[PDB]
């Protein structure tokens, strides 16, 4: 079979529907991943250096309910935001944190106590569930920072290992054991490879790559056995979500195809329309609260809906229509029906336009412009003899009668011009930009012959004269027709 | 100027990029309102360029002041135009796709590269799983789809070793991987310790690919892409209309597809989506690629809300719609024109009408220039709007400047070339053309409501060429044949006619004249008959000296109207060509004759007297029909009064219950026919002579004025099928079946038709009319076809200093001479040294031009065949040798170089093509028998009989000629034995029509033997008579338990032996096939002359010869000498061991057996000798014999169907065009080139000029000659461009660009198609000073 429908439908054809608690499921897994990778930046480096400076740098314009605060804290009920509850509910978020602290100091990184505190600081989270752009950001500003040490990583591995050599099995129990020290290299090399002795004439540039290296840590002021450990801890907290979703995309295929097919009509195309309600039934996925208790059938239907109806708006035409034009066109094709029902005969526009709440002259520039055009490639001719391109004429390039009157005429302009003083023809050729590419004034026949210029009006209203002269006007005479 | 050749190789990405002047990212084109381009779409201004010239977007910087300036406000570059046709774009693809003519094509090109085939490679792109890109292992195969449940096996088995997965990445690397140099020289290094057999043969043409890429420069990487250009905005423009409404070329609709596709994938890949959908979008990709390449072949195409498919880049090359058939080599012509025709009975030759209307509007600038170079005029608006009141001036200064303006005349179908010639104006107001009427034939037009078109010779070597070359005047014979094209249409010679006539009737008869002054004083006073044989005086003269005139008088009792014509004759002939009826016949032999002694010029204003003259009386002459012009026979009710007895017998008849319908329904056709033919006599007998009209006696009768009996005697119209269907009976018609009916046209038009008889003839009209109407197209191709392999012939040596060629023997068969030796020698050299009759008599010393003098001199001679030095046998290389070629029929002397043909020929056989569609041997006369190479036998009756199917009955005349050819069955019985003499008007043979009798002249006892029920036979009572024996039956009735072995009853003696053929040591059985049905049983004995057995009983074939399609179904002759034998035992047709002398055996062809055969089991053939009744395969002929006698073959056959509809051509033509089929030279041995290695036979006779003298006595090899047809010979060419422009150019692109072909422009259509000139013609003087500059340094 030839056609990807069958294919496309037998490949969804093979994933099957996860219904009522598996898509609460996949919710619960996404929500529980993303919470573990906002621990993940509960642990930070300089990477974040915001989480409370952040709420500081939103309330610091001197007000503001916009854009933004609907992208944070936005919290679920297990609306308006009045700055009270705002104020409210980040102060005990900051005295966990406080009292977290310190503990985290006592006896070690994690002491039981610490941990536990640790824990409290986890507890208190998880009835939190926030939301988008500027924490992408904060999670990017983590990310970028995994490419300063792999950048590093692939630096001095590249300029040492490509011209030296080396093992591996020793190295990652050597590199893992110890990660700060060099003992590892006096201790691999406490045996022998003389090979290992030929280090000379790049030595200035491999520590000055370990430079580059060493310098992320003082950055981060953070140990690099916790970089592995939070790195890590973060990136499956991201691969949770990111295989979870699969599943209710995959269950919801034939939601989609379904409501894609329900509109595919003659309107734009099948596979299209299915790819735009794919890519509502994904909001869907990634925006649905199980919280809410509803079905995500309805939610989905409404933005592969959504998707299906606009994007057939923003693509199927050549000529770019906007949405609010197709509203008004939207309640002209409704309201003329019911016009031509109470009329029961045609509503030319005035038997239209009243109804349709506007008036004649809208009713008929959008009966102009429901002509979408009429594709060249048509036989106009019943039989096959003139496609429309045949009858096209082109008006745009020149005629060559028009040349030749053009090339007599400026011709005899020269003929007669040729015979005057040569300041009036001068005067007169440059000031009507004759024979060059200026457009010369009198402010310039001031500015150049002689700061004079009425003179000038007075040279030019002589040298007409001199020249309309009806033993010289009828070479121009000719051309009073034009 | 100068060229050789150049090199080609692959689309390098770099060159796209070096080529395209910025990427398109988007599909966008242009704003909803704003009507303006597009950044990086595909309409992007700053990379083709902008629509003004020297200006920058705002207009800062301009006009070559600020010329490689970009102005930095909206950075656009000051630079010119033309390069919008140029400048291309480019696209950088997601992901690498792969060009389609190197895939879908046939030998793929990139699969017969690798050689691993295609529905693999499918798979790993169609990703039925994980593919092995690349078999590291070569455990594992690249190709090879991996499942994602064994992909895990060699997984972890290798893990390292194997890359299996998705893409065309896979190919891409392969490609890049595979290196072609070491495996050429290996192959190579083991070819040289065995060269084996299929193995080494495969292992050569890999090494010769191979060493073929290498050191041709190929980079197979470019077989994918990776740049896709971007073709410039105005080759596939975007337009308004005047509504608003918008037009487009579909290829937009494609290049937003890919791109929209492409961004879509740049998406997907930045989200390391499921790759899945990376597959889909790869595929998509990949489709609207190919379909930008080739839409609609892969599957269902694609079509808009029409439901239409939209038209390809590939339509725009190919077929009508592309460049080449449509607008290309055929054009819409300014300054022409065109309407309806009528008459110019007064015109003279070189003239035509012009309507002076479109006279001004085809010539206005002549006039404008004129009116500006007089000053009344003084602008081109003074001009334009003086001639748009048509000042009185206009008139004279058109006359002015159309005085000595020659303009060309076209009528549609354009066939050959006379059908567009070029007058001279002559200026009328009168709307309808006016045309001499004696073109009406060479246009093939008549005014039924018909229009010409016009058109213009405006430079000087045009005007000059239409004065010179298709002027009238220098156009007055047919190079298809040279007879003369100024018939008389058909008026002024039925003028002449009735002038020189001579009754005995009117007045006048025999006083005296002087001569044809009181000729026309007493025929314009009204006192003689023009047509009365009256005494006059003529004064003829002649140049019997050295064209020295020789008067002299005498009295000759002739007509008044040869009389008063004879004046006209230019005083060089005798009278005696005037001493006829004039028949027109006579007239094409008077201006034959006129010509050839005089020279041409009396001939002409000569010709334009008769013309006029007869024009003249002939008004003066009355002609016209009425009612009694056909016939009220006296005898119409007694006809039908015994007919209608006649009918009555035959109901009566068929009352009984006897003669019941066949042989009754016959007899009814027969008596109408007959009847009515009684009426046709009748009143044939009741117009012709029935004026009785006395004049100085008691009565006289004379031919009476009908004029229909005229109109059909002198040409005009009409004949006696005509005059029968209007007098007599209609013959018979058949019904659409082809069968016939047997009821017919009784009536005719006078007396009146039936509903029926009518509408029967309907059916015919129709048959005849699509016939007619549908085979414009069929001459169509052939035409066409041999056109399009229209090369030249040039020569180089004045003699090749070589022998003999060709025999020239004429083509009288069927019936008298048809091109006389006379004529076939006019003008060639001959081979050798030529005799007479009286032998020992030679005449050339072994080469002459052999003018009339010498053809008349053998003329005289009974001399009946000589040869000629052919331009075959001329053995010039690269060329000919004049007197090869002998004569230059326009020259009339021996040709000169460089002019040369083929269009010529094909308008010759083309022209007339169109309508052209719509037992016994006997001698006639005296004379001499020369019949041989046939087995006969004077039968048991005592006359000959054949025995061998060849031969044909002809009946040959006294001096020596076939009057008549006819063929003869097999075994038949004459009455006559060939070589002796007979009066004609006999039948020579009384053949029984159902019996082909089995005679047995031996005398032996029968038996049933060789052959029993069930198997060879059945054995099945002959009914009727009553008694029997083995039945045999055809060949596929019959079981085929014994369809493998001949049946044959046998014929034996007491003792059971051979009774063997008397005089000889053969045994005589009859191995019996079908029909041959022996009455008596077994035991029976048979005698001499014994039946054993009793048997009873277009223009499609010239495209079959052209087009060099295989004969179809019989046996064939003989394809190898030596002793021949029977092979596999008919699985539907038995086989054919053949056992050559010394040659190979084992080739045997199925033939059918029921087709009877002619070398038994064990009975020895020549080569090409025939085996049983029917044709042979033309390529049989030039495998196993030469060239000449398949060429002649060919010749002789296509010739006969030509000749057969009343046909004539030079056959010069059909030679070339057999030279022209293929040159193709299959090596013989190898060691120089290859061994049977498709070669210029040119290049052969090079390496044999080079090698196998003293550089070697041989090296290398020898070479045959092959055929295989004219088409692929088209294909088969140095050219791809000539191959290139007809129909499958898709493939013959694909083709001529994997060589990367650079052709050299040099051909016809090679030159053409870049619009520059070739070796002739106009450019015949610039090639030639190249030719001499070529000799000359
Ligand atoms: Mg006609
Ligand atoms: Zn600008
Ligand atoms: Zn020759």
């Amino acid at each position: 079979t030839t056609d990807p429908v069958r294919m496309y439908m037998r490949e969804m054809g093979t994933v099957e529907l996860l219904t009522r608690e598996g898509e609460i499921d996949i919710a619960k897994r996404i929500e529980d991943g993303i919470n573990q990778v906002q621990c993940s930046v509960a642990e930070y480096p300089e990477a974040i250096t915001y989480l409370l400076e952040q709420y500081d740098r939103v309330e610091a314009e001197e007000a503001r309910l916009s854009d933004l605060i609907t992208g944070f804290v936005d919290p679920n009920a297990e609306n308006s935001i009045d700055p009270e509850l705002a104020r409210e509910k980040f102060a005990e978020l900051r005295a966990q944190y406080v009292v977290t602290r310190d503990t985290i100091k006592a006896k070690g990184r994690s002491h039981a106590t610490a941990q536990e505190e640790i824990l409290k600081l986890s507890e208190v989270f998880k009835q939190f569930r926030l939301v988008p752009k500027q924490f992408d950001y904060l999670v990017n500003s983590m990310r970028v920072m995994m490419d300063r040490v792999r950048t590093q990583e692939r630096l001095i591995m590249k300029l040492c290992v490509e011209q030296c050599k080396m093992p591996k099995k020793n190295f990652i129990t050597l590199f893992t054991g110890n990660e700060t020290s060099d003992t590892w290299f006096n201790a691999a090399i406490a045996m022998n490879k003389p090979w290992s002795e030929k280090l000379h004439d790049v030595s200035e540039e491999v520590h000055r790559a370990l430079q580059k290296l060493q310098q992320i840590e003082e950055e981060t002021g953070l140990t690099i056995e916790q970089v592995k450990d939070i790195n890590r801890r973060m990136s499956i907290g991201e691969a949770k979500a990111r295989r979870a979703k699969k599943e209710m995309v995959e269950a919801n295929l034939r939601l989609v195809i379904s409501i894609a097919k329900k509109y595919t009509n003659r309107g734009l195309q099948f596979l299209d329309l299915i790819q735009e309600g794919n890519i509502g039934l994904m909001k869907a996925v990634d925006k649905f609260e199980y919280r809410r208790g509803y079905k995500f059938s309805t939610y989905a239907t409404w933005w592969i809906r959504q998707a299906i109806t606009r994007s057939i708006a923003d693509q199927a035409r050549t000529i770019r229509i906007p949405v609010h034009m197709i509203e008004t066109i939207n309640k002209l094709n409704r309201i003329s029906r019911q016009m031509l029902q109470e009329m029961g005969r045609e509503p030319t526009p005035e038997e239209l336009a009243e109804r349709m709440l506007m008036p004649e002259d809208k009713i008929r520039k959008v009966l102009k412009i429901a002509k979408e055009p009429i594709s060249m490639e048509t036989p106009i001719g019943d039989d096959e003899d003139s496609h429309l391109g045949d009858f096209i004429e082109d008006t745009t390039l020149e005629l060559p009668l028009d040349s030749a009157t053009t090339e007599s005429l400026r011709a005899a302009t020269h003929d007669v011009l040729a015979g005057l003083t040569a300041r009036e023809a001068k005067v007169l050729r440059m000031r009507f930009g004759i024979d060059m590419n200026t457009d010369y004034t009198l402010e310039e026949v001031g500015k150049q012959f002689d700061v004079t210029r009425e003179r000038i009006r007075q040279i030019e209203a002589k040298a007409l004269r001199k020249l309309r002269h009806p033993s010289r006007s009828e070479v121009l005479r000719s051309f009073l027709d034009d | 100027e100068e060229f050789d050749a150049i090199k080609i190789a692959l689309a390098s990405p770099d060159m796209i990029r070096s080529w395209s002047f910025g990427e398109v990212k988007k599909p966008e084109t242009i704003n909803y309102r704003t009507f303006k381009p597009e950044r990086d779409g595909l309409f992007c201004a700053r990379i083709f360029g902008p629509v003004k010239d020297y200006e920058c977007l705002c207009g800062k910087y301009k006009r070559l002041k600020h010329r490689g300036v970009i102005c930095e406000k909206c950075g656009v570059e000051v630079t010119q135009t033309k390069v919008r046709r140029e400048r291309m774009g480019h696209i950088e693809l997601a992901s690498p796709t792969a060009h389609i003519w190197f895939l879908k094509s046939l030998p793929s090109r990139i699969g017969l590269l690798l050689d691993m085939p295609l529905r693999d490679i499918e798979r790993v792109l169609y990703f039925e799983s994980y593919v092995v890109i690349e078999g590291g292992m070569t455990n594992l195969e690249r190709q090879q789809i991996l499942t994602e449940e064994q992909y895990l096996d060699a997984l972890e088995e290798f893990g390292d070793e194997f890359d299996a997965k998705m893409g065309a990445e896979a190919i891409q690397a392969l490609l890049k991987s595979m290196d072609l140099e070491q495996e050429c020289e290996q192959l190579r290094e083991e070819l040289n310790e065995t060269n084996s057999e299929t193995k080494r043969k495969k292992l050569t043409k890999r090494i010769k690919l191979l060493e073929a890429f290498v050191q041709s420069g190929n980079k197979p990487e470019w077989m994918i892409l990776t740049v896709l250009p971007v073709l410039p905005p105005d080759l596939r423009p975007l337009v308004p209309l005047d509504g608003g409404r918008f037009a487009t070329s579909d290829l937009n609709d494609l290049y937003r597809r890919v791109i929209n596709r492409n961004n879509r994938l740049k998406r997907l890949l930045d989200l390391a989506a499921p790759d899945i959908i990376v597959r889909n979008e790869k595929r998509m990709l990949q489709e609207a690629v190919d379909a930008l390449l080739d839409n609609g072949r892969r599957g269902r195409a694609i079509t808009g809300s029409n439901k239409r498919p939209l038209k390809s880049l590939a339509d725009m090359i190919k077929g009508k719609q592309g460049r080449f058939r449509q607008n290309l080599l055929g054009k819409r012509v300014d300054y022409s024109g065109r309407s309806v025709i009528t008459v110019g009975p007064y015109l003279r030759l070189h003239q035509c009408g012009l309507p002076k209307k479109m006279a001004l509007e085809l010539f206005k600038p002549f006039i404008y220039g004129k009116l500006e170079l007089r000053g009344l005029a003084t602008t081109i608006k003074a001009a334009k709007k003086m001639v748009e009141r048509e000042e009185a001036v206009v008139w004279d200064i058109l006359d002015e400047v159309i005085r000595e303006h020659p303009v060309l005349l076209n009528r549609a179908p354009t066939l050959h070339r006379l059908g567009i010639q070029a007058f001279e104006p002559v200026l009328i107001e009168g709307k309808a053309i006016q045309l001499h009427p004696l073109v009406c034939a060479a246009y093939n037009a008549d005014f039924d409501g018909d229009q010409m078109a016009v058109h213009v010779p405006l430079t000087l070597e045009a005007q000059l060429e239409a004065r010179a070359l298709m002027m009238s005047t220098n156009n007055i014979l047919s190079p298809a044949n040279g007879e003369p094209i100024i018939v008389p249409s058909q008026d002024v010679v039925l003028g002449l006619y009735y002038m020189t006539r001579d009754c005995v009737n009117a007045k006048g008869e025999g006083m005296v004249l002087t001569g044809p002054k009181e000729a026309e004083r007493l025929y314009r006073s009204g006192l003689a008959s023009l047509h009365a044989r009256v005494k006059v005086r003529i004064t003829e003269y002649e140049k019997d000296a050295n064209g020295e005139l020789v008067a002299k008088t005498s009295l000759k009792d002739t007509t008044v109207g040869r009389a008063i014509l004879w004046m006209i004759v230019p005083k060089g002939l005798p009278y005696s060509i005037v001493n006829q009826a004039l028949g027109k016949k006579a007239i094409s032999k008077m201006l034959n004759t006129c010509y050839r002694i005089l020279g041409l010029k009396p001939t002409v204003i000569f010709a334009d007297q008769i013309m006029y003259t007869g024009f003249a009386y002939a008004a003066r002459s009355g002609a016209s029909v009425g009612i009694d012009d056909m016939v009220i026979p006296e005898k119409k009710h007694e006809i039908i009064s015994e007919a209608e007895a006649e009918v009555a017998e035959i109901q009566e008849q068929f009352q009984s219950g006897l003669v019941t319908a066949g042989e009754r329904y016959n007899k009814v056709i027969d008596i109408w026919a007959a009847a009515n033919d009684r009426v046709s006599k009748a009143m044939m007998d009741n117009l012709q002579t029935e004026t009785v009209i006395n004049r100085d006696g008691q009565e006289e009768k004379q031919v009476s004025f009908n004029s229909i009996y005229m109109m059909a005697d002198s040409g005009a119209r009409g004949s006696a099928a005509q005059i029968r269907q209007l007098a007599g009976m209609r013959g018979l018609m058949a019904k659409p079946d082809g069968s016939i009916i047997e009821t017919p046209i009784t009536a005719n038009f006078r007396e009146g038709l039936n509903v029926l008889q009518y509408f029967i003839s309907t059916h015919g009209a129709r048959k005849g009319l699509a016939d007619t109407a549908l085979k414009t197209a069929n001459s169509g191709y052939l035409t066409r076809r041999l056109v399009d392999v229209a090369q030249d012939l040039v020569v180089t040596e004045d003699d090749c200093g070589t022998h003999e060629g060709i025999m020239m023997t004429p083509v009288i068969e069927g019936g008298d001479v048809k091109e006389p030796l006379r004529d076939r020698v006019l003008g060639r050299v001959t081979a050798e040294d030529v005799l007479k009759p009286g032998t020992a008599d030679i005449l050339v010393p072994r080469n002459t031009l052999l003018h009339e003098q010498w053809c008349d001199l053998l003329e005289e001679n009974s001399v009946d065949a000589v040869k000629v030095r052919s331009v075959v046998s001329c053995d010039t290389d690269f060329g000919v040798c004049a007197h090869c070629y002998g004569r230059d029929l326009a020259r009339g002397h021996i040709i000169n170089k460089g002019e040369a043909i083929g269009v010529i020929a094909a308008q010759s056989i083309g022209e007339p093509g169109t309508q052209l569609t719509m037992s016994s041997i006997q001698v006639k006369n005296k004379g001499s028998i020369k019949l041989s190479n046939v087995k006969s036998v004077v039968n048991s009756s005592g006359k000959l009989v054949i025995t061998s199917r060849n031969t044909e009955l002809k009946l040959i005349d006294e001096f020596g000629r076939t009057k008549e050819s006819y063929k003869v069955p097999y075994g038949a019985v004459l009455a006559k034995g060939d070589g002796e003499q007979v009066a004609g008007g006999e039948t020579v043979a009384n053949w029984d029509p159902h019996t082909m009798p089995v005679i047995t002249e031996v005398s032996g006892f029968v038996r049933f033997t060789d052959m029993i029920d069930g198997q060879t036979i059945t054995r099945q009572t002959d009914e009727l008579t009553g008694l029997s024996s083995l039945v045999v039956l055809d060949s596929a009735e019959r079981t085929a338990g014994g369809k493998d072995l001949r049946p044959a009853l046998k014929i034996v003696d007491a003792q059971g032996n051979d009774v063997l053929i008397p005089g000889t040591d053969m045994p005589a059985q009859y191995f019996l096939p079908g029909k041959a049905i022996v009455q008596l049983e077994d035991g029976v004995q048979i005698s001499s002359g014994d039946t054993l057995a009793r048997i009873p009983q277009g223009l499609p074939r010239v495209a079959d010869l052209f087009e060099a399609r295989r004969p179809k179904e019989p046996a064939i002759l003989a394809e190898i000498s030596g002793i021949v034998s029977f092979g596999k035992e008919t699985k539907g047709k038995r086989r054919l061991v053949i056992t050559p002398v010394d040659g190979s055996d084992p080739y045997e062809e199925m033939i059918p057996k029921w087709r009877q055969l002619n070398v038994f089991e064990g009975e020895r053939v020549e080569r090409g000798d025939v085996i049983s009744d029917g044709p042979e395969a033309p390529h049989d002929i030039l495998r196993l014999r030469g060239v000449h006698a398949v060429t002649r073959y060919i010749v002789n056959e296509v010739q006969d169907v030509y000749r057969l509809q009343g046909v004539k051509i030079n056959d010069k033509h059909i030679e070339v065009i057999v030279r022209q089929m293929l040159r193709k030279a299959t090596i013989v041995n190898a060691g120089s080139s290859d061994f049977l290695e498709g070669e210029q036979v040119e290049y052969s006779r090079v390496k044999i000029a080079n090698r196998e003298l003293e550089a070697n006595g041989k090296v290398g090899a020898t070479y045959s000659r092959d055929l295989l047809g004219i088409t692929k010979a088209s294909l088969a060419t140095e050219s791809f461009i000539s191959a290139a422009s007809f129909q499958e150019t898709t493939r013959v692109l694909t083709e001529a660009a994997v060589a990367g072909k650079r052709d050299e422009l040099r051909g016809l259509k090679e030159n053409v198609i870049v619009g520059r000139l070739i070796p002739a013609g106009t450019g015949y003087a610039y090639h030639q000073d190249r030719m001499r500059r070529r000799a000359a340094g």
